[PDB]
């Protein structure tokens, strides 16, 4: 029943910056514990007993707190710190966790490289055609892909997905898949992918003709 | 090193029961308690409970006491969690966490993804994303693989049996209007190596035991 609130739900931070996230409990506890998780992977113990660094945790991390108010601080943010941080208390049954605090590292604006893929011959025998537009390595996250078949703007016809923020170059990448039946795919010719991004002066368009 | 190995992904029917295993190695099994944590996209992390392998004593989040029986087998350093009368709210990722009886959790298992659905499993189709010159942008080319119409999550995608890693982007799955999943993996590669080096994407959808290695060559 002990609820743990973490004040900055999501927060963007610049490299080298000092950032502190908080964890406030609904009642007094004796020790807070911290766990770091990167998307897809399992949580790793980061700080136990409110202030003790777990083995392997870099010295730039530190934790403080008392009774109900607790905090985690990284001295100078790095790229490999972009992750989600959960606070945890085992003071009273049931043991509970916090809502999590996610940190994304700030980067210079970067424009995407735009590739386009025609449907494979193997999928065209299946009866359906999927064209895939690839936006590679861009920042910030906001990006507008828009499909156009014979310069006709498609709508409700495609789905996109975005990678988690890289920790090498900290850029995002996006894959947008436009799907049509083999009948409609051969009914038209020019398939285009129009991209709009902060780092682009003009909207860029990659395309191809069927054949 | 401490290692907690959990059983593989599961597709399970509503109202049925199922069991997750967690095999521990690298430490004395009886000296630490085994904990279980649920992570769903509706409640995030929840402590289910723990078991003491020495005497089989358990401590429960009262929300899960009648739901998640906890058992152990000292013979094989293995802990079990059962899930009875499964509903859609039990669809989540489940972790086992080692923990000394008086300390907090330190080591976590890799996680077991459980999907509760009346639908039958479906393996993906793997299609190539061939590198053209519409896929080249200054001496570098992009190729990939499209794995489509599978259920349920997850799938593992590797390139050249784990050799190719840099430049690889495995996008998160998207839920199609058919109710099936689709994702794409892509690699950025020097186009100097397209005519010479060969690129294989390796796909493994365990719930349906679909194993497909496909070669993506240009044209």
């Amino acid at each position: 029943q002990i609820v743990l609130t973490q004040s900055p739900a999501i927060m963007s931070v610049s490299p080298g910056e000092k950032v502190t996230m908080t964890c406030s409990a609904s009642s007094s506890i004796r020790y807070i514990h911290w766990y770091q998780q990167r998307p897809g992977t399992s949580p790793k113990r980061w700080i136990y007993d409110t202030s003790n660094l777990a083995s392997g945790v870099p010295a730039r991390f530190s934790g403080s707190g008392s009774g109900t108010s607790y905090s985690l601080t990284i001295s100078s943010m790095e790229a490999e710190d972009a992750a989600t941080y959960y606070c945890h208390q085992r003071n009273s049954y049931p043991w509970t966790f916090g809502g999590g605090t996610r940190l994304e590292i700030r980067r210079t604006v970067a424009a995407p490289s735009v590739f386009i893929f025609p449907p494979s011959d193997e999928q065209l025998k299946s009866g359906t055609a999927s064209v895939v537009c690839l936006l590679n390595n861009f920042y910030p996250r906001e990006a507008k892909v828009q499909w156009k078949v014979d310069n006709a703007l498609q709508s409700g016809n495609s789905q996109e997905s975005v990678t988690e923020q890289d920790s090498k170059d900290s850029t995002y990448s996006l894959s947008s898949t436009l799907t049509l039946s083999k009948a409609d795919y051969e009914k038209h010719k020019v398939y285009a992918c129009e991209v709009t991004h902060q780092g682009l002066s003009s909207p860029v368009t990659k395309s191809f003709n069927r054949e | 090193e401490v290692q907690l190995q959990q059983s593989g992904p599961e597709l399970v029917k509503p109202g049925a029961s199922m069991k997750i295993s967690c095999k521990a190695s690298g430490y004395s099994f009886t000296g630490y308690t085994m904990n279980w944590v649920k992570q769903s996209h509706g409640e995030n992390l929840e402590w289910i409970g723990r078991i003491n392998p020495h005497n089989g004593g358990t401590d429960y989040n009262q929300k899960f006491k009648d739901k998640a029986p906890l058992t152990v087998d000292k013979s094989s350093n293995t802990a079990y969690m059962e899930l009875l009368s499964l509903t859609s709210g039990d669809s989540a990722v489940y972790y086992c966490a080692r923990g000394y009886y008086y300390y907090s959790l330190d080591y976590w298992g890799q996680g077991t993804s459980v999907t509760v659905s009346s639908a039958s499993t479906k393996g993906p189709s793997v299609f190539p994303l061939a590198p053209s010159s519409k896929s080249t942008s200054g001496g570098t080319a992009a190729l990939g693989c499209l794995v489509k119409d599978y259920f349920p999550e997850p799938v593992t995608v590797s390139w050249n049996s784990g050799a190719l890693t840099s430049g690889v982007h495995t996008f998160p799955a998207v839920l199609q209007s058919s109710g099936l999943y689709s994702l794409s993996s892509v690699v950025t590669v020097p186009s100097s190596s397209l005519g010479t080096q060969t690129y294989i994407c390796n796909v493994n959808h365990k719930p349906s035991n679909t194993k497909v290695d496909k070669k993506v060559e240009p044209k």
